[PDB]
Order: structure tokens, then C-alpha cells, then sequence
RNA sequence: GUAUGUAUUUAUUUU
RNA sequence: ACGAAUCUCUUUGCCUUUUGGCUUAGAUCAAGUGUAGUAUCUGUUCUUUUCA
RNA sequence: UUUUAAGAACUAGAUACUAACAC
RNA sequence: UUAUAGUUUUUUUA
């Protein structure tokens, strides 16, 4: 008994009804009032654009390799 | 996209390795012999290793107590399980998945492994058998040191006396430096490749030990759902793991000193130094390389540079890296706190 | 080969209930208006309380007829396949619409 | 057509089904190859 | 046709996701490509 | 403690995982007795899945398995893949191949039990409603009879 | 250790 | 002969009691003890029919 | 017009689920 | 073991 919903309640069903008379807070009067508009170095062995997708990207692997580490 | 390497460097390598062992003159490994000497002792250490995970618990859950009979067990009959392993090693190359789960800093994250309880307990007996096998034959030079003789604090010290006490370096009269690099090896194990171990583990260990590791990481993974083989990198949580870690730097070492500065280092294998000794003041002077200590990841290196030498490479660097801009101090870092 | 638009079907039954309806008509044979109201928008029409019942009698014997087919197709169907497992009947069910798949 | 849904996790009446509906192309890079008979080479040039 | 085929076409929906969560590739033998596509389509949404 | 595997407690296993489906190993391993998730999975994925490819050698699987094996020292679960063959078989043909080289009373009890699990799919909420219901049904039979030998005494109650 | 749910008709509705 | 109709069966088409959500797979998955209510698993021994 | 259960007696308990009941 | 006891992540030493 868990129903994905398949639909929403049409306002006509609340629409009907009768009113209730209880006053909530966000509804007390403000902006009352519109606007208007007018040598050495030598002996080691060595002789000498956004990409959209995301866990490829640049930054994220960036990140993940800090972080999760 | 294959393997990175190239054969070419793979060759490099190699070589280098091993003309450091022959001109090192090192003794490889046998594998443990079936009449060994000292081995039910070096099996207490690894099992009581074991036991001190546990030697905090009161509630044990399932893999554990299948892991305390194991131990049990092999407490009581050293001779059957030394041959239980012995055989293992020889023969096993397939193992049981694994399981990551990661642990939480708070801050970052780090992979927390584990392995299955026998894969395990042959393991920590091979772990503790390598080290000491290892340093009882001075594999590791001295300039290695996450090491036994000195705890971490007492490391920076002898590190510090180090930087002073050798000769000379404060004496600014000329232009005279001297640099040192702090740095980590970024990945290192994240590129530790089994192909190269297995033959550079053909060096030092017989055949098939170092098979039975190259062939120990490759396993499964499970998180939960998630799962791949793993076919490349490296697993750190398995119990010998630190060891060749600790090999596979010393490969990188061989580099950025190139031969001779190590054999500074070392000296002969008949007289390896302490930590911090030379023979002449030359033998630091020889190069300008003066101190090198790598621990863990991070290396951490000392030049003794004059302007003629100094100067000279900065003709290297600046001939190639021309800056007008003289904005070369901007990304440059130093610290924040003092 | 194949599905039938509902529409060719629709058409296609027309067809067959016509020579049904045929049959009924000339085997009778072998065996053998529209008012409206001024005062009100009502129409009125007149028909035999004969032919009423023929009608609804042959709906009856359909709903019947097809209700059997359905039935014994129930019988039949339920006990031949053999095959896959089944926990309950909706195993079965299902289970032979993934038959149905391929 | 729509196929109908066999998922390897979920079975929320209990239903069962045929393991197949529950439940690799490329070869290496001859890098490897390479790798491994170069490795081989200086090998066997070394012991020598 | 709609109502049983959409909705275990959304079974099929969700089954897509938790996919992609475990990284299991994700090919349902076969299937209208078009739909396929939408599937690709929104994972991506839900992904990022 | 150490185990072998019979077909029996195999069998509960591949009706098992044949509806619980792979990843919730946790219940099959509860059916199953004497075994762990791990354990099930580990054979279940290294042996008994089907899907899994066991035959003969041929000289592309041979010629293509020296190949491999001979390029990469030992990496047997890559190796494997790469012949689309189990692990320990294409270690084990492998070995073969170079080895040409020389010079019932408890058990039927827990079936009952699985077999018996296996045929309740609906949860403690859905059997409690069949017992409810029933219930009602049988104070409706009461009721009814109740009226019907008061019928039979011609005095008529009206239901409620 | 509990929430939660269910029934609790006494005072005669015309043959 | 074939046109028409009833019944029966086979095939195809249409699927008829034919998987109804999300979050960290939602998380977790074994070590106990005596007695007691109730479910059920097996053996043995005997006998193969009708009327008011 | 439908139907037919092998029948009867004897026996111990093992694995069980659970228990605002006994460290 | 008592004046309880589903969410209030249930369980470790110097």
C-alpha cells in the first residue's frame, strides 16, 4: 500500500467548499503599495571547451580527488 | 587507451633497479623454507596483529567470530597451519571480492578495505615475513624513513639537525642557497602497474611469492551494488601493501637521485650510514644535492647551491620561460600561518 | 499481418452482425413510422414489440457465447502450460505474458 | 511494443521468473604487448 | 493504449535510475529507441 | 563448521535468487541455513549462475589464452574476463594446458521451511486484514441465524 | 513497557 | 455444386485476476538460557462387499 | 442426472514460532 | 533493575 499517485487533486474538489475564517501570518498586509514603471645535473636516468557531462569533467574529477581521496 | 608507460621507460626503469641491486649486491629472497629457523615465532607477532583488532570488542559480529576461531585454531596447531600456508602461497592465485566501504573525516573520505578472514591471516604472516627477511638483509637504505628507529616527532628532530649540523650552509657571503622542495608524489600507488611489479618483484623475491601478489590484488569489489574487478591500481589495505609501497617509491628515489648521490647516501652496504653521516664534507660537497628524505608520499629534498651552479640552471629555466611579466611570484606559495 | 485499426474492426463486426441480422430476416422467411409532438420537443416513433426481442435476446446469447469462449478459454489455458515456476495463479498469469514476449 | 519490467532488485508482489530476465567486445591494446616482451627483453639481457 | 503500458513503462522508469546508481550499463534487450532516449534524457536530468 | 556444498541447499539457493532477484543476498541466506551472503554470492557469481560460459578449450580460446596470460604474469579475474570464462576454470584448463608439458532427514526439514516461506508473498498487515474480514463474515452468519430462529419464533428484530 | 482499533439496546412502533 | 446457419476443434489477432513511488540497496542481519501453549514428521498391527 | 474417502487402532517425541515469565 | 522501554546512531581501555 504505497501508490505512486498517477494524477493530483483537481481544485474543483476543494473548490466547492465552503471557507474557513482562520487567519494565517504571511497574509498580514505589507508592500502595500505597487510600483509603477515612467655538471652534475646530468646523472639521473632522464636525458632531456566545456565539456558538458559531469563524472568526465575537469572540476569534478578535481574534486573527488580531493576530497572523497 | 592501453597502458601508459610506454616500454621505453618500462626499459628505463628496469635497468635502473637493477643496476642498482647487482652494483648493491643483494641477496633475493627464497621463499619460507619448510624447515625454517625462527617461523613460529614470526607467526605469534602476525597473529597476535590479528588479535589486537579484536582485544577492544564485547559485541562481535559474524565474519569475526569465524575470524577468532581461525586464530584459535591456529594457535594451537602452528605446524598444520604453516603448512596450510606455505601451501597457499605456492598454489592459491584467485581470491574472494573485497569490500569497500568509506570512512568519514568529516572533511575528506578515505577508502577503508577489507579482506576475507584466511586471505588475511596468510597475508600478515607474509607481511611480517618480508619485513623481516627485508631489513634483516638492509634492503632499504637509510634516507627511507616512515621507519622503525625513530617515532615521528623525533624524526622532524634529527631532520632539523640534519638541515644545521651539516657543513656550512648558513654562510650567505656570496649569493650561496640552499632550497628545499616539499612535495607529494600525487597518485602513486593509483599507478603502481602489476606487469612492471611482477618482474621487478622477479628481483628481489622468487617467482612466486611476488606471483602470489601481483595475482593477490586483482579481485572483485563490492560496494553494496556497485562492483568491478580491479585492473590496475593498487589495494592498500591489504596487509602486506605497505611494503612494496614502500618498494615502488624507492624506484622513484633511484631517479631523482640518479646513482651516484645515492651511493653518497648508502655507502658501501658493508658500512650504510646512519641517517644523517657522511666521510668528507666533500661527499656533501660532491653535489649539490645534501639531504633527501622521502616519507611516505611526501619527498623532501635539500640543495646547496653557489650562484655559478644556481645561475646556471636558472639559464636553463629562464631561457626557456622568458617572463616580461616578472609575475613568475604570483601563484608562488608559501605559508600562511607564520 | 496483424493488428487491426479499431476502425476496420469496428466495421469488420458491422459486416459480420449484418449477415447475423440476414440470417435472422430470411429465416424468417424460410420458416414461414416517426411522429412528433407539436406540443413538446418529444419525437415519438412506433416499432413492433416484435424484432425488440429477437434484439435483445441475440445481445443476451452474444454476452453468453463470448462469456463461454472466455471461460473455457480460462480451462484450457490455465491447465496446459507446464513449464516456469509459479508461486500462485498470478505467476502463471503474468509469467505467460513474458511467453507472450518473444 | 513496450517490454515488460524484470528488475534485479524489486520484486514487490513476489512474482517469479525466468533467471534470464534477472539475470564485453574489445581484446587488450598490443601496448601491452610491447610492454610485456620489452620488459622480457631487458630481462633477459640483464640475467645474461 | 496508455494506462498499463505507461506505467510499467515508468517501472522501467525508475529501474533506469537505480541503474544508474549501481553503474549497471543498462541495455534492455529491446525496447522502442525513441523511449530509450527520454530514459537517457531525464537520468541525465536527475543525475546532475 | 567448514562446509561443502550440496545440491539441495543449491537448489533452495537458484529458487531463491529466482525470485529475490541477486542483490538482496540478506534473505537468501535466511531461507538458506548454513550459509552467509557471502558465501551464497560467492558461489552464485563464481559458479552456479548460469549465464557463465563452461565448455572445452578451442585453439582461439588456447592460442588466444597463451597469448594472454603470457603478455600479463599473473592476473587471473582480468585473464578471465578476457575469455569470457570463469576464474578459477580458465586457471585451472590453463594449468591443464600447460600440464600437457611433463617429463536427507533435516535438510527435507529446512526444505520445508523455504518451501513453506517461499508461498506467502503478502506481509503481516495483508494476512491480518484476511483474519478481519473473516471475522466479519462470520458475525454476519451469527447475526443472520440469529434473526432467521427468531423468524422461526415469528417475533421479526430488525437489523442494525 | 505501548500507541491503535472494535462491540457494548435499557424503556414491547399497529396486520 | 456451391450460397446460408448451428455446434465442435486448430491457428492468428487482441491479453482479458498479467509487478503501482522516493530517500543512505531506507538502515541493520545474529551467538544466550528453563519451562509452557499450539502447529507436524514417522513406525507398528488388523480388515478389501450388500438389504429392512 | 452428479460424488466418493483405503478404513480403524496403537506410539514417542525432533525440529519449530512465539512468553509484559525465571538470572 | 527499578517510578519503564522507538527512536533520542546500540554498544570500547589508558
Amino acid at each position: 500500500s504505497h501508490r505512486p499517485q498517477l494524477e493530483a487533486r483537481s481544485g474543483a474538489k476543494a473548490a466547492a467548499y465552503t471557507p474557513t475564517g482562520i487567519e494565517h501570518a504571511r497574509l498580514l498586509p505589507g508592500h502595500t503599495t505597487l510600483k509603477y514603471r515612467k655538471s652534475w645535473r646530468k646523472g639521473t636516468a632522464f636525458g632531456r571547451g566545456y565539456i558538458n557531462d559531469m563524472t568526465k569533467s575537469e572540476y569534478h574529477q578535481e574534486f573527488l580527488h580531493k576530497h572523497v581521496r | 587507451n592501453g597502458p601508459e608507460i610506454t616500454p621505453e621507460e618500462a626499459t628505463t626503469i628496469f635497468s635502473v633497479m637493477v643496476e642498482w641491486l647487482e652494483s648493491r649486491s643483494f641477496s633475493p629472497i627464497p621463499f619460507p623454507p619448510l624447515t625454517y629457523k625462527n617461523d613460529t615465532k614470526i607467526l605469534v607477532l602476525a597473529l597476535e596483529d590479528l588479535k589486537d583488532v579484536y582485544a577492544s570488542k564485547v559485541r562481535l559480529n559474524a565474519s569475526e567470530r569465524e575470524e577468532l576461531a581461525l586464530i584459535e585454531e591456529a594457535y594451537d596447531n602452528p605446524h598444520d597451519t604453516l603448512n596450510r600456508i606455505k601451501k597457499y602461497l605456492l598454489t592459491q592465485r584467485v581470491f574472494k571480492p573485497v569490500d569497500i566501504t568509506m570512512m568519514e573525516n568529516y572533511q575528506n573520505i578515505s577508502p577503508v578495505y577489507s579482506v576475507d578472514p584466511l586471505e588475511k591471516i596468510t597475508d600478515a604472516y607474509l607481511d611480517q615475513y618480508l619485513w623481516y627477511e627485508a631489513d634483516q638483509r638492509k634492503l632499504f637504505p637509510n634516507w627511507i624513513k616512515p621507519s622503525d628507529s625513530e617515532i615521528p616527532p623525533l624524526l622532524v628532530y634529527k631532520w632539523t639537525q640534519g638541515i644545521n649540523n651539516l657543513s656550512e650552509i648558513w654562510d650567505v657571503s656570496r649569493g650561496q642557497s640552499a632550497v628545499l622542495l616539499e612535495t607529494t608524489l600525487g597518485e602513486m600507488a593509483e599507478k603502481i602497474d602489476f606487469t612492471l611489479l611482477n618482474r621487478l618483484l622477479r628481483l628481489i623475491v622468487d617467482p612466486n611469492i611476488a606471483d602470489y601478489i601481483t595475482a593477490k590484488n586483482n579481485v572483485v569489489i563490492n560496494f553494496k551494488d556497485m562492483s568491478h574487478v580491479n585492473k590496475y591500481g593498487l589495494i592498500r589495505g591489504l596487509k602486506f601493501a605497505s611494503f612494496i609501497f614502500q618498494y615502488y617509491g624507492l624506484v622513484i628515489d633511484l631517479l631523482l637521485l640518479g646513482q651516484e648521490r645515492a651511493t653518497d647516501l648508502a655507502g658501501p652496504a658493508n658500512n650504510p650510514n646512519e641517517f644523517m653521516q657522511f666521510k668528507s664534507k666533500e661527499v656533501e660537497k660532491a653535489h649539490p644535492i645534501r639531504l633527501y628524505t622521502r616519507y611516505l608520499d611526501r619527498i623532501y629534498m635539500l640543495f646547496h647551491f653557489e650562484e655559478d651552479e644556481g645561475e646556471e640552471l636558472t639559464d636553463e629555466y629562464l631561457a626557456e620561460n622568458p617572463d616580461p611579466n616578472f609575475e613568475n611570484s604570483i601563484g608562488y606559495n608559501n605559508r600562511k600561518c607564520w | 499481418r496483424g493488428g487491426i485499426s479499431y476502425d476496420q474492426l469496428a466495421k469488420l463486426s458491422y459486416e459480420k452482425t449484418l449477415r447475423n441480422l440476414a440470417t435472422q430476416t430470411q429465416n424468417s422467411s424460410k420458416q414461414d413510422k416517426v411522429q412528433k409532438d407539436t406540443k413538446t420537443g418529444k419525437i415519438t416513433i412506433a416499432d413492433d414489440d416484435k424484432l425488440v426481442n429477437k434484439l435483445a435476446v441475440s445481445l443476451q446469447s452474444e454476452s453468453k457465447k463470448r462469456y463461454e469462449a472466455r471461460k473455457r478459454q480460462m480451462q484450457n489455458a490455465k491447465t496446459l502450460y507446464g513449464v516456469e515456476s509459479f508461486i500462485n495463479d498470478k505467476n502463471k498469469q503474468f509469467n505467460e505474458k513474458l511467453s507472450r514476449e518473444s | 511494443k513496450i517490454p515488460a519490467a524484470v528488475s534485479n532488485w524489486k520484486n514487490p508482489n513476489g512474482y517469479t521468473v525466468a533467471l534470464e530476465r534477472r539475470v564485453e567486445n574489445n581484446t587488450i591494446n598490443d601496448g601491452f604487448m610491447k610492454l610485456s616482451e620489452a620488459l622480457e627483453n631487458a630481462d633477459k639481457k640483464a640475467r645474461q | 493504449i496508455r494506462q498499463k503500458k505507461a506505467r510499467t513503462i515508468l517501472q522501467h522508469l525508475s529501474e533506469a535510475w537505480r541503474c544508474w546508481k549501481a553503474n549497471i550499463p543498462w541495455d534492455v534487450p529491446g525496447m522502442p529507441a525513441p523511449i530509450k532516449k527520454i530514459i537517457e534524457r531525464y537520468i541525465k536530468s536527475k543525475a546532475d | 563448521k567448514g562446509g561443502v556444498w550440496t545440491n539441495v541447499e543449491d537448489q533452495i539457493l537458484k529458487a531463491a535468487v529466482q525470485k529475490y532477484g541477486t542483490h538482496q543476498w540478506s534473505k537468501v541466506a535466511s531461507l538458506l541455513q548454513k550459509k552467509t551472503a557471502r558465501q551464497s554470492e560467492l558461489r552464485w557469481n563464481e559458479y552456479l549462475n548460469p549465464k557463465l560460459n563452461f565448455t572445452e578449450f578451442s585453439k582461439e580460446e588456447d592460442a588466444q589464452l597463451l597469448d594472454l596470460a603470457r603478455e600479463l604474469p599473473n592476473q587471473w579475474r582480468t585473464i578471465a574476463d578476457m575469455m569470457a570464462r570463469p576464474a578459477q576454470v580458465c586457471v585451472e584448463r590453463y594449468n591443464r594446458l600447460l600440464e600437457s608439458e611433463d617429463s536427507e532427514d533435516e535438510e527435507k526439514e529446512m526444505l520445508a521451511e523455504a518451501r513453506a516461506r517461499l508461498l506467502n508473498t503478502q506481509g503481516k498487515k495483508a494476512t491480518r486484514k484476511i483474519r478481519e474480514r473473516m471475522l466479519e463474515e462470520s458475525k454476519r452468519i451469527a447475526e443472520l441465524q440469529k434473526r432467521r430462529e427468531l423468524k422461526q419464533a415469528g417475533i421479526n428484530v430488525a437489523i442494525k
